């Protein structure tokens, strides 16, 4: 899975 | 943290790199700019990304 | 996986970005191209040779 | 820690 961190 | 869909634009802030974030699940409308230290679980989207802006900037020199 | 200390360059092959990882503990005989997806832990590192890379070419473009 | 895999 592509996930990131939301700031 | 959320699930990416797509990266689609890079920019500096300050000197440093952000990357414009469009949102799995979430309309465009919401796409967030994202520092790129924040980014490390899509590396695959974000090596798409910058395959594309090297595509283009190969374009820009063939048209020079 | 290893501890990278430094990124130094970046490159495409086959149109795809790939970076050149300096690994703790190493010498820099032992340096070696990855692809960018698999640096995704070391972004920090990844964000600060972006950020030496605009900076060239910002210094570029003033003496153009 | 900031790591990378080696391919």
């Amino acid at each position: 899975k592509q996930t990131a961190r939301k700031s | 943290e959320y699930v990416v869909e797509k990266i689609l634009g890079k920019r500096f802030v300050n000197g440093r790199p952000q990357v414009l974030v469009k949102w799995s699940g979430f309309p465009n409308e919401n796409n967030t700019w994202e520092p790129l230290e924040n980014v490390g679980n899509c590396m695959k989207l974000v090596s798409d990304f910058e395959s594309e802006v090297f595509r283009l900037h190969r374009k820009a020199a063939a048209k020079s």
